[PDB]
RNA sequence: AGGGGAUCGAAGAUGAUCAGAUACCGUCGUAGUCUUAACCAUAAACUAUGCCGACUAGGGAUCGGGUGGUGUUUUUUUAAUGACCCACUCGGCACCUUACGAGAAAUCAAAGUCUUUGGGUUCUGGGGGGAGUAUGGUCGCAAGGCUGAAACUUAAAGGAAUU
RNA sequence: GACCCUUAAC
């Protein structure tokens, strides 16, 4: 059927891993590199990987794609899990607690600025 | 109904010491029950106990601490010779060099190497190890 | 054979040797 | 006897209440929490900080004391320890996983993914059972944040706070690496705060 | 062996719970042991919903429907697949689907 | 056991729970051994200075092993108001 | 309590109970029945000697194809008709 | 060579470790027979029997024989290794792999008055497998070992020369038969006697202290 | 929960529990002075009566039998003990 | 055994099967579920788990009954209460796992505390069959119940899993 | 809707 198997499906996962910025979206200018590159043994083995690779290629183009991670891929991904925000949670971010709550604090025996709201209705 | 307070009371200590509970609750406290624990405690296979005085028939916290393997009774208590010792101690004490047989005799409650070396005998209470 | 009928069959054996028996005594 | 200077500071407390970390579990809670302080009306327990804290240094402590900074493992299965677990272990050695733990981490020596640790601190004992569940195979205690309906079992030290907020596990786990670091002498300040905030720890979704 | 904790049934306390019959064969089940299933069912089908809608001499008339509560014996519940033989493991979901 | 002519015997004396002290196992895998370190006047870990418990598998398979912990460490001071002897 | 009583004084109860369970077996109740004196036709002895009424040739029981030489034997003691074996290769022509 | 990989099996290769009773101490867990065989040098394995198992399929019976490998010297330790291959040599080999991984210590007693070296076993224990459950009592010098031959090989190589054995089950089951053994072997050093009432400290862990002989 | 002072429970944990289960069992009940408006004529009452209890002076009931504890008349004040 | 007998319906005739179908399916239809001196006394009468007592983990719900919350809502609207909500508690029907422990396993809140074997006590079993078959006795109007063998014959019969 | 059976012969 139309199904492809592993070996052209990780073969195609593993050169995207590693050659992303040598390859693009078009086949015909993705086969002169996927069989230069990369041993193969067949004419329609590395018909069928460069066409997953390019494949991917489109859906890499729109949105991240789960299983693969290239370098551009993962160098941005750090750039995003970095930030922070400027703004304290401890100022008005747009100290609520309870009687419970408020009665904690004096048991610790601390002072902090709260404002005792008990549980209306 | 209740029969034994002392097949209950080394239940609860068994079952206590099985689970690795440092304490536990006796009801309800016969005078039997504290000269089989102090026999216990003299060889210090339970700890410190303290008898509660409810007015009605007396409550025990033991205090365990983790020696006590196997408290038991022997029901009912039969009649022990001298020479029907050595058949006791080899039926149900882990080894020969530590584990006692706990009897009551004419002379008090007592483990069997102290009957022995009082040379007396009666009927057989239980064991600890 | 099913041991409900098995019980059933042996039963009208038994009434049988009752019978059989009694006319004889 | 602590040194009085590892008390619950007011400046900490504020960080745990605005974090909710106070706000227990449900309607539901295990009799293995001593935690509970004085549940409030519709049902929602209040837990006490400063024995959430108290652990957190207890917890630090025996962090600390464990030789190789990396032969330590903290492991998060939720979403929202995630991203705690990689930034807590960017300030320590402590080797982490993410996401999905494999079977044959702990046992399984062969395994590709296969870890070694003097110690594992988890997120939630019920999303990582598997994880506490092969600690138990291979002689390695357990760090855990428990709520207080949290399946205890196989935990050594129980670090009490919510389970369902995010502000409040990134915090813990913030104050985790915070408190590590300052045993190890890299805080060497122990009154001066911490350059990084709780709001690097916590977790976003786009 | 055992199957069920239940007996394929729900009688714990009780001894004897009076019989229904299965309305597909008229069966005597007990009434625990049924298969009970309540239809709610639109009076037209719902495909001649509009025509007698349309036909109708009231406005938005109420389209009343019909409440029946049918019961089961195990054997036509099995045939007329009300229930389905289910996995050892998953036999234990009471959680209807 | 030892006898008085030397021969060095019962090998393996084992490792006892602190919680429990009951004996621990040669392959008991799911005993733990908890270093809690010590801290000496400036909130700065000692090195090679821990407090050490032993936490047989029973308890940590009961659940019983945080709240062990916390008596233990509470009894030798390194927490403070986090256990009750009386619950 | 185990189902036994266990009192100090329930010796007879376990003597009875014992007495009467001692019957389901097999080789008790054989023995105190006498079954092999009043039944057996040796009479409850290891031998018996006895005159050969006719040669037999019993066949062997599935799934083995053989006939076995066989006597039949009129105990001299009792009159009991027996069927003895005769064991060995061709030994049927000594016992004819 | 060895290349172990493990942290323990790195340790005892690096030689920072010299006896197996320190690896029973601190209930590491071994994963390489390899480790075994370099901390006890003489370990003398045996065959109490070898039966083959059947999985029906389609198409006919598949083979496969169960080896029962006992590992021990004849001092102390003792292994039970079960595995079951498709052919026999393969089975014993991993076997013994997996009785050598096994490998417990034991604690042997006296009968009476500590006079010489332990004969015997300090407690009466029971282990249990199945239906089989075996009793060991301490038995006097000379006694030797009062147990059935497949039960009494895996006991003299464990190191006790006198002791009495009690079964009940179905003996037959030979591999049940040594688990069960090899349980109430093992459970000697559970047992707490007044001799270990003794003090707490629990020194430092090997793993612990020698960590600098990382995989690095 | 294996180490617990079984000698010193707390009052709130004692209180929570049936008046068997208490480490010495104790009533939960208590008696109560229950005087009429007006007149004092101060009458002790037990707080589970289960009999209609009118003061010495007439025919003034004071309170109402009922499961649990007994309810008191509607004009009426109680003082514990 | 007198009264009632609607319904359904052991017994009792058509159709399919044909080698039948005196079965399963249709239609009928007698006896058969009320009161007795009334009898009978058996069921997979099952939880296939004897009863009493103690102890041993978790978590919610429910039925009763109490206790505490000036909790929410209710005649003549916020002047007896009731019905709901939380927290306890006693008793009960039960309820989520190849779970410490037990088990041959299935599985088990007891089927645990049992070779580390003893709380009290009743009943029952000792390979399969012959056989729950009486030479007997006893109860019953009868049907039958209870009690209950032997000869003889067998290497298995059986339980729970696995494929 | 109907659908019974199956070697003594290594």
């Amino acid at each position: 059927g139309r199904v492809r198997t592993k070996t052209v499906k990780r073969a195609s996962k593993a050169l995207i891993e590693r050659y992303y910025p040598k390859l693009t979206l078009d086949f015909q200018t993705n086969k002169r590199l996927c069989d230069e590159i990369a041993t193969i043994q067949s004419k329609r083995l590395r018909n069928k990987i460069a066409g997953y690779t390019t494949h991917l290629m489109k859906r890499i183009q729109k949105g991240p794609v789960r299983g693969i991670s290239f370098k551009l891929q993962e160098e941005e991904r750090e750039r995003k899990d970095q930030y922070v925000p400027e703004v304290s949670a401890l100022d008005l971010s747009r100290l609520n607690v309870d009687n419970q709550t408020s009665d904690l604090v004096k048991s610790l025996g601390l002072k902090l600025p709260l404002s005792v709201i008990n549980v209306s209705a | 109904t209740r029969s034994s307070v002392l097949a209950d009371a080394l239940n609860a200590i068994n079952n206590a010491e099985k689970t690795g509970k440092r304490q536990v609750l006796i009801r309800p406290s016969s005078k039997v029950i504290i000269k089989f624990l102090q026999v216990m405690q003299k060889h210090g296979y339970i700890g410190e106990f303290e008898y509660i005085d409810d007015h009605r028939s007396g409550k025990i916290v033991v205090q365990l601490n983790g020696r006590l393997n196997k408290c038991g009774v022997i029901s009912p208590r039969f009649n022990v010779k001298i020479g029907d010792i050595e058949k006791w101690t080899a039926n149900l004490l882990p080894a020969r060099q530590f584990g006692y047989v706990i009897l009551t005799t004419s002379a008090g409650i007592m483990d069997h190497e102290e009957a022995r070396r009082k040379h007396v005998s009666g009927k057989i209470l239980g064991f600890v190890y | 054979m099913r041991a409900k009928w098995r019980k059933k069959r042996t039963r009208r054996l038994k009434r049988k040797r009752r019978k059989v028996r009694a006319r004889s005594k | 006897s602590l040194p009085a200077t590892f008390d619950l500071t007011p400046e900490d407390a504020q960080l745990l209440l605005a974090a909710n970390t106070h706000l227990g579990a449900r309607n539901v809670q295990v009799h293995q929490e001593p935690y509970v302080f004085n549940a409030r009306p519709d049902g929602v327990h209040v837990i006490n900080v400063g024995k959430t804290w108290e652990k957190l240094v207890l917890a630090a402590r025996i962090i600390a004391a464990i030789p190789n900074p990396e032969d330590v493992v903290a492991i998060s299965s939720r979403t929202f320890g995630q991203r705690a677990v990689l930034k807590f272990a960017a300030h320590t050695g402590a080797t982490p996983i993410a996401g999905r733990f494999t079977p044959g981490s702990f046992t399984n020596y062969i395994t590709r993914s296969f870890k070694e640790p003097r110690l594992v601190i988890v997120t939630d004992p019920r999303s990582d059972a598997q994880a506490i569940k092969e600690a138990s195979y291979v002689n390695i205690p357990v760090i855990a944040l428990t709520d207080l309906d949290s399946p205890s079992e196989f935990v050594d030290v129980a670090i009490p706070c919510n389970n369902r907020g995010k502000h409040s596990i990134g915090l813990i786990w913030y104050l985790l690496a915070r408190e590590v670091l300052r045993l190890r002498g890299a805080l060497v300040d122990r009154t001066q705060p911490w350059s990084i905030m709780p709001d690097l720890y916590f977790y976003r979704d786009p | 062996p055992k199957k069920r904790a239940s007996n394929g049934r729900n009688k714990k306390g009780r001894g004897h719970v009076k019989p229904v019959r299965c309305v597909n064969c008229s069966k005597s089940i007990p009434k625990d042991k049924a298969i009970k299933r309540m239809a709610i069912r639109n009076i037209v089908e719902a495909a001649a919903v509009r025509d007698l809608s349309e036909a109708s001499v009231y406005p938005e008339y109420a389209l009343p429907k019909t409440y029946n509560k049918l019961h089961y014996c195990v054997s036509c519940a099995i045939h007329a697949r009300i229930v389905r033989v289910r996995s050892r493991e998953d036999r234990k979901n009471r959680a209807p689907p | 056991m030892e006898n008085d002519k030397g021969q060095l015997v019962e090998l393996y004396v084992p490792r006892k729970c602190s919680a429990t002290n009951r004996i621990i196992k040669a392959d008991d895998h799911a005993s733990v051994q908890i270093n809690v370190a010590k801290v000496d006047e400036e909130g700065r870990a000692i090195p090679g200075e821990y407090v050490t418990y032993a936490l047989s598998g029973y308890v940590r398979s009961r659940g019983e092993s945080d709240d062990s912990l916390n008596r233990l460490a509470q009894n030798d001071g390194l927490l403070k108001n986090v256990w009750s002897y009386s619950r | 309590g185990k189902g036994k009583p266990r009192g100090l004084n329930s010796a007879r109860k376990l003597r009875v109970h014992r007495r009467n369970n001692r019957w389901a077996e097999n080789n008790y109740k054989k023995r105190l029945l006498g079954t092999a004196f009043k039944s057996s036709p040796f009479g409850g002895s290891s031998h018996a000697k006895g005159i050969v009424l006719e040669k037999l040739g019993i066949e062997s029981k599935q799934p083995n194809s053989a006939i076995r030489k066989c006597v039949r034997v009129q105990l001299i003691k009792n009159g009991k008709k027996v069927t003895a074996f005769v064991p060995n290769d061709g030994c049927l022509n000594f016992v004819d | 060579g060895w290349v172990p990989v493990t942290k323990l099996g790195r340790l005892v290769k690096a030689g920072k470790i010299t006896t197996i009773e320190e690896i029973f101490l601190h209930s590491l867990p071994v994963k390489e027979f390899q480790i075994i065989d370099t901390l006890l040098p003489g370990l003398q394995d045996e065959v109490m029997n070898i039966k083959p198992v059947q999985k029906q399929t389609r198409a006919g019976q598949r083979t496969r024989f169960k080896a029962v490998v006992v590992v021990g010297d004849s001092n102390g330790h003792v292994g039970l290794g079960i595995k079951t291959a498709k052919e026999v040599a393969g089975a014993i080999r991993a076997g013994i792999i997996i009785a050598k991984l096994s490998v417990i210590p034991i604690r042997r007693g006296y009968w009476g008055t500590n006079l010489g070296q332990p004969h015997s076993l300090a407690t009466k224990t029971t282990g249990k497998c199945g239906s089989v459950t075996v009793r060991l009592i301490p038995a006097p010098r000379g006694s030797g070992i009062v147990a059935s031959p497949a039960v009494k090989k895996l006991l003299q190589l464990a190191g006790v020369e006198d002791v009495y054995t009690q079964s009940n089950g179905k003996t037959r089951t030979l591999e049940n038969t040594l688990k069960a053994a090899f349980v109430a072997i093992g459970n000697t050093y559970g047992f707490l006697t007044p001799n270990l009432w003794a003090e707490q400290p629990l020194p430092v862990s090997p793993l612990d202290i020698y960590s600098d002989e990382a995989s690095a | 929960v294996l180490v617990q002072d079984l000698l010193h429970p707390t009052a709130a944990s004692e209180a929570r529990k049936h008046k068997l289960k208490t480490l010495v069992q104790g009533p939960r009940s208590y008696f109560l002075d229950v005087k009429c408006p007006g007149c004092l004529n101060i009458t002790t009452v037990f707080s589970h009566a289960q009999t209609a209890v009118t003061c010495e002076s007439c025919s003034t009931i004071l309170c109402t039998p009922t499961g649990g504890k007994a309810k008191l008349s509607e004009g009426t004040s109680f003082r514990r003990k």
